[PDB]
């Protein structure tokens, strides 16, 4: 019967052309007798061309092929908390069945125009840098772009450890579940990072969806879609979760290699025509529901990595074009002492203050601007000129708040931590203060906040906002500490 | 009904193959439909591939398709209904509702592809549009039922941009717009309906004067190449048959180039230079020459458009330009120096900036201003590598000016509030021409450059100015 | 004195820098021919990769 | 009874072959043709319909006719394991190539194996000491961990890669593989003969070293295969015997040049730069082997070159992800006499962590990096205007990144020839001290060239004390 059937007429590099298959629905699962399962993205009057999810070399001319009768699916639900899966949803920590609440296709349609509403929620990542410049909302795509080795992992990592802030609480509202989807990567270094996460105690809210180096292309080229309906679960019943996608170049790649081996014609750089799509129905489905759809939320964080600096290239254009902002990352940041090795000038959140902290707003009121007239005034005093009064001031301000947006790894801050800091330095008390010792300042500073000026720290985390009073009583606590 | 079948034979992505029976094919455009568990699914006509089979683009996702599925042709091309009940109402590439209002109870529908306007239809004007935008009416002023364009790379302003044109362009207006979102974020689909009723623009309890039509990038590349096509049948039908001036806003144009680049490969084409389709500049022609005024009727459009990496000499915003009366090109280097809008003041030009149409007082400035500012630009290297002292005293005189000038020409935008603080401003034409004047003529030498920055017209520069003093 | 000295040490300053930056030009030019040639090749590439199927 | 078929098609490397009745030959079992030289082996590639096999050959193909018998092994390319191999010169089809006899090992394993799984991954932050300053300073090694040197045509990836083998190597106490993919003959030559001098390979004794060659003259089939052959080895002295292993790749940038060369061929479609569509998961395929698990460890330093000088090919690109330290060398710097030639700002390690190297270390290390960023983003102005023109600050900086510089040179005990001095090892905690006092400017009145080619602050302060005279 080659309705439900078919067999194998040639196979290679992950491809299987199957006769028959009469009935086959186009992306149907497929299970062939010899163990592997594929997927059917190639409907040709005489044949189907099928994507393998595993090795060929059991594959053989004549073997039988097998429907389902089921488009790519996974199992989703909170079953899945703190549990490592691969593309497909089957467990690969070795800790058991995953109990599913049900199961949502790879590829689902996102929210269209009505169900939707404005970002207005903070996703509070801890970073000084981030939190107070680019600030990210619930249900906002902030993409994290820039060369090898500059801190792209870092920035989610961070913003992952710092949910164990509202993750310990039983206030479901203000919970962020976490989706790690690592693509391209290699074992052993999605396994440092669990440890990572472990060590924090952040897995039991996290969900990592690995599709590694060693997997057929076509578990690569999957693996984002399918962490996304994970992630959509919780938006979808009116929870929140946020998604890293670590990282779409590499899944652009495997996408380029199914696509060839498919014999599907290349476009430019010889990746599919549609490329672009690959990322655009991924990231739309990132969104912040309406009421009448309860509210729930996804955020992505995909990460891009260029060569050489070129942000100018085909597949960081197409993504920098889709979401809601980037951030930017450089060595030669990194190398001077920039860490996170944000590039202020060229980064931007798009929602901006609508999904950020009043308190974190109105102490860094332009502070963006302010920094920018740095780097403007900076640029100039290169000519070895003197300067006058306005000039030296501002290049001292802004030498200041450089440094104290330096931040080390794994240490992301509250954010009644982050405002007193940027009010010091904005409003200008750290002007007279020697710039090597501006370290030693934020951990004293807070030290004395946390002891004396407690009181003060707590109308910031439960109002998140600043009263004229409350300034005024800021303005005297900084003075207080300035001089010993 | 006397309804004729075929058979999908062929899927590979949004491609999709149908054989049909003898003689009975449908023609090149046809909508083509399946039924879906969930609804149905449209393809459009492309190709006859010989044997009688036929080629065709989806307009929804193919997944869940099976070979040997019955296909209905439908007889003509994809349809939109068209006339006053489309007003105030969301509106997809297939002409179907998207706002869960009901059905769109119009009179007629119109196919999406129609001839553009004969050589003959043509109707040549040169009246000027007001935008209250002190860069574009002094140096680049907009023109009535003619074609503007917004060039600009990614987040340099194009949709802020728009959008306080629909701000202060679409309540002066009497007649009817039409916006048109095609492939950008199904998010600021939702903030511009949200937008719509709380300006009154669109009353759901009454008359409505905009209609909305979307096809963001979530959708498929067949369904972004369309929609264009729909947004703008509903203009022409306002245009001919309602014989009214019509508003058309389109964001994004180069997302029609773009899809029809990205489904290229596998309709069976070589490619162009760059990854592009080999029929670019033909497209292109035919959808710009129907966004047009004639004699029946008058379109003035505003159509975004996107430059891919920057680059204005990548093929699709280059083939633009020649399309249109007035460009606006948007630039990285002028926004990342904290200037918006971020127009090149230099790049951007307009048919209408003849002494015939603004006058000669007015075309003088705008000369004069530019001069000042292009000598600016020529010094800008001795200033580098020799600075400010080196430069002669009526070039010191020129830079001082310019620098002023820069910082003038931004405008604070009242769309733009959330991302400044700085309530919005709107500045009318003939001060924004006075005001340029005098500071040309040295009127304003004195006053510190930061008085000019983010206000409205000169008697904002003085106010900033003695506060700033004290 | 010391003004005649300054300007004889800026006119010798000026020569080198011109000097230095001539060298840079000629490099420059070889890194813009060869790029310019690579662009052309890799373009085609494309173009005929797309033409084989 | 053998299955057996005859050749239909021969084109370069790859070699098409159809079988008589049902039974065909899975992918990737090696395959037979009997040559008057000896036998030829094929390697089953794709199932190509109608009883028809791709295979690539791995060995040159000249003279086959079409028709010729071929037989079925039953299995993969196979290689001797275990202890029986350590002394030994193998081959990518696992037959001896140093007339020392057969290789009569106990086991044979096949040389395609999976990868370990996710759940058999072993961590562990653990600095690996190499005497080598900017190595130890700026970008350490791992115990366990996978090192990539990269570079471009002669910058000095193999002088690298024999200091580390004489450093590391001579006392290590498990056992070492050593892959020779597609580089010199003569260097594997070289190499057999300088370790039976340093005692590592005794012929009548004792062997801490098996030897796995491939080189430059082999056909792409070979130099496709011989890094997984070499692998081999490595995993059965890490799961059965559980030891700590040592593999040198020289260079494993040739496995996918090789696999490129046969792609067309095999009829796919070339991606960017003609590249193999499949270079991404071939690599991965490979890479995810050479990895230290639960039953042991493996540390692993491989070659990587760079083709044209260009870090942004796609064959070095995507090795980058693979690598948890990896040394970039430039050819920039060694065109100024700077060896090791290395990139003390490109040059990467995962244990670069004040949680591994203590506060200390990893303060020096930034400073380091700092100074030299300075110096860095000001070549520029300083090429066209000179020194006259920086601010005072910057003329400081510069000129102690220009001794910083040099101090990361070392002359190397492989590359006495050239330099014409003696060695130096240098001990990690003594370069530590030593460029944190020259950040501290308690050396800042010595002549820059008594920082060059020297080992640690010592030597510095002796050969300042030299040219005083
Ligand atoms: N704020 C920080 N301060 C100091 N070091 C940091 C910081 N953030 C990251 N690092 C270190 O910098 C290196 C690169 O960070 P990582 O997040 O791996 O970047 P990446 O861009 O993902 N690199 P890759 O995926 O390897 O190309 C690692 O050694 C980090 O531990
Ligand atoms: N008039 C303005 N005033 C201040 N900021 C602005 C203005 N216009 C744009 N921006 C900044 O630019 C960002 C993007 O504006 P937007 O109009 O979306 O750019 P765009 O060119 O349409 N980007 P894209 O559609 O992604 O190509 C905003 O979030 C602001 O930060
Ligand atoms: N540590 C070193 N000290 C001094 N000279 C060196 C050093 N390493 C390499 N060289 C010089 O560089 C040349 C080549 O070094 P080698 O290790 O062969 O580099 P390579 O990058 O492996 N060359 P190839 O493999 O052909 O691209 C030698 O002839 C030496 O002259
Ligand atoms: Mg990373
Ligand atoms: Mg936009
Ligand atoms: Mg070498």
């Amino acid at each position: 019967n080659l309705n439900e059937t078919g067999r194998v007429l040639a196979v290679g590099d992950g491809i299987a052309r199957v006769f028959g298959l009469n009935n086959i629905q186009a992306e149907e699962l497929v299970e062939f007798s010899s163990g592997v399962k594929g997927m059917a993205l190639n409907l040709e009057p005489g044949q189907v061309g099928i994507v393998l999810f595993g090795s060929d070399r059991l594959v053989k001319e004549g073997e039988l092929v097998k429907r389902t009768g089921n488009i790519v699916d996974v199992p989703v639900g909170p079953g899945l908390l703190g549990r490592v899966v691969d593309a497909l949803g089957n467990p690969i920590d070795g800790k058991g069945p995953i109990d599913a609440a049900g199961r949502s296709r790879a590829q689902v349609k996102a929210p269209g125009i009505l169900p939707r509403r404005s970002v207005h929620e903070p996703v509070q990542t801890g970073l000084k840098a981030v939190d107070a410049l680019v600030p990210i909302g619930r249900g906002q795509r902030e993409l994290i772009i820039g060369d090898r080795q500059t801190g792209k992992t870092a920035v989610a990592l961070d913003t992952i450890l710092n949910q164990k802030r509202w993750n310990n609480g039983s206030d479901e509202s203000k919970k962020l579940y976490c989706v790690y989807v690592a693509v391209g990567q290699k074992r052993s270094t999605v396994a440092q990072l669990v440890q990572t996460l472990e060590q924090h105690d952040a897995m039991k809210y996290s969900i990592i969806v690995a599709a590694t180096a060693s997997e057929a292309a076509p578990l690569q080229y999957l693996a984002p879609f399918t962490a996304a309906s994970i992630g959509e679960w919780f938006r979808d019943n009116g929870k929140h979760a946020l998604i890293v996608y670590d990282d779409l170049s590499k899944q652009a790649v495997a996408y380029r290699q199914l696509s060839l081996l498919l014999r599907r014609p290349p476009g430019r750089e010889a990746y599919p025509g549609d490329v672009f799509y690959l990322h655009s129905r991924l990231l739309e489905r990132a969104a912040k529901l309406s009421e009448k759809e309860g509210s729930g939320s996804l955020t992505a964080l995909p990460v891009i990595e260029t060569q050489g600096g070129d942000v100018s290239a085909y597949i960081p254009t197409n993504v920098i074009s889709i979401t809601d902002g980037q951030i930017f990352l450089e060595a030669e940041l990194f190398y001077k002492g920039i860490r996170p090795a944000i590039n202020v000038g060229l980064s931007v959140s798009r929602v901006g203050s609508a999904a950020q902290v009043k308190a974190l707003k109105q102490v860094a009121g332009s502070l963006k601007l302010f920094l920018a007239q740095y780097r403007e005034v900076a640029a100039f005093a290169q000519f070895g000129s003197d300067l006058d009064a306005s000039t030296k001031q501002t290049l001292v301000r802004g030498e200041r708040l450089t440094q104290l947006l330096k931040q080390n790894q794994y240490s992301p801050l509250a954010t009644e931590e982050q405002v007193p800091l940027i009010y010091a330095g904005v409003n200008g008390h750290l002007d007279g203060i020697e710039l090597s010792r501006i370290g030693e300042f934020e951990s004293s500073f807070l030290s004395y906040l946390k002891s004396n000026h407690n009181e003060l720290l707590t109308e910031i985390r439960e109002k998140g906002e600043l009263s004229k009073e409350l300034l005024a009583s800021l303005k005297s606590a900084t003075e207080s500490f300035v001089a010993t | 009904s006397t309804p004729i079948t075929g058979k999908v034979t062929a899927v590979i992505g949004a491609i999709v193959d149908v054989h049909f029976e003898q003689s009975e094919l449908p023609a090149i455009l046809n909508a083509l439909e399946i039924k879906t568990p969930q609804g149905k699914l449209v393809l459009e006509v492309a190709q006859h591939l010989g044997e009688n089979t036929v080629r065709t683009i989806a307009m929804d996702g193919t997944e869940g398709l099976v070979r040997g599925e019955k296909v209905l042709d439908t007889g003509g091309p994809i349809s939109v209904p068209v006339g006053r009940e489309t007003l105030g109402r969301i509106i997809n590439v297939i002409g179907e509702p998207i706002d869960e209002r009901g059905p769109i109870k119009s009179k007629l529908r119109k196919p999406i592809h129609a001839d553009p306007p004969s050589f003959a239809e043509q109707s040549t004007s040169a009246e000027i549009l007001e935008t209250g935008i002190k860069v574009v009416d002094l140096l680049a002023p907009y023109a009535r039922g003619g074609k503007i364009g917004l060039f600009g790379g990614a987040g340099v302003g194009k949709t802020v941009f728009i959008q306080e044109l629909i701000n202060n362009i679409a309540k002066a207006h009497g007649g009817f717009s039409v916006f048109t979102g095609v492939g950008e974020r199904t998010r600021e689909g939702n903030d511009l309906y949200r937008e719509m009723k709380e300006t009154g623009v669109i009353n759901l309890e009454g008359e409505s004067k905009v209609a909305l039509v979307f096809g963001q990038m979530n959708e498929p590349p067949g369904a972004r190449a369309r929609v264009a096509l729909t947004g703008l049948t509903i203009a022409e039908y306002f245009r001919d048959e309602e014989g009214q001036d019509v508003l058309l806003f389109i964001d994004n144009i180069f997302r029609f180039t773009q899809a029809g680049s990205e489904v290229s490969a596998l309709l069976g084409r070589i490619p162009s230079a760059v990854g592009y389709q080999p029929t670019l500049a033909t497209d292109m022609g035919l959808l710009q020459e129907r966004i047009t005024t004639t004699k029946k009727g008058s379109v003035t459009s505003v159509q975004a458009v996107y430059v891919p990496a920057d680059d204005l000499t990548d093929p699709a915003p280059a083939t633009t330009f020649a399309h249109l009366d007035a460009t606006t090109v948007l630039s990285r280097g002028i926004s990342e120096l904290g200037i918006y809008p971020a127009v090149d003041p230099l790049d951007s030009k307009s048919r209408l900036l003849d002494a015939a149409v603004v006058g000669q007082e007015h075309y003088d400035v705008a000369s004069k201003v530019q001069e000042t500012l292009q000598t600016y630009k020529s010094l800008q290297d001795i200033i580098a590598i020799l600075g400010m002292d080196e430069l002669s005293e009526q070039d010191k005189l020129t830079v001082e000016r310019a620098r002023k000038i820069q910082r003038f020409l931004s405008q604070p935008f009242a769309v733009a509030e959330v991302f400044t603080g700085i309530p919005g401003k709107l500045v009318r034409l003939k001060d924004t021409v006075a005001s340029f004047k005098a500071v040309l003529e040295g009127k304003y030498d004195n006053i510190p450059e930061h008085a000019f920055y983010m206000v409205g017209g000169i008697e904002d520069v003085v106010a900033k100015a003695e506060k700033l003093a004290a | 004195q010391g003004y005649a000295a300054e300007i004889s040490a800026r006119r010798n300053a000026m020569d080198n820098a011109s000097k230095n930056a001539g060298d840079m030009i000629n490099r420059y030019s070889i890194l813009y021919n060869r790029t310019r040639q690579a662009v052309i090749t890799n373009e085609l590439v494309d173009i005929i990769t797309g033409a084989s199927s």
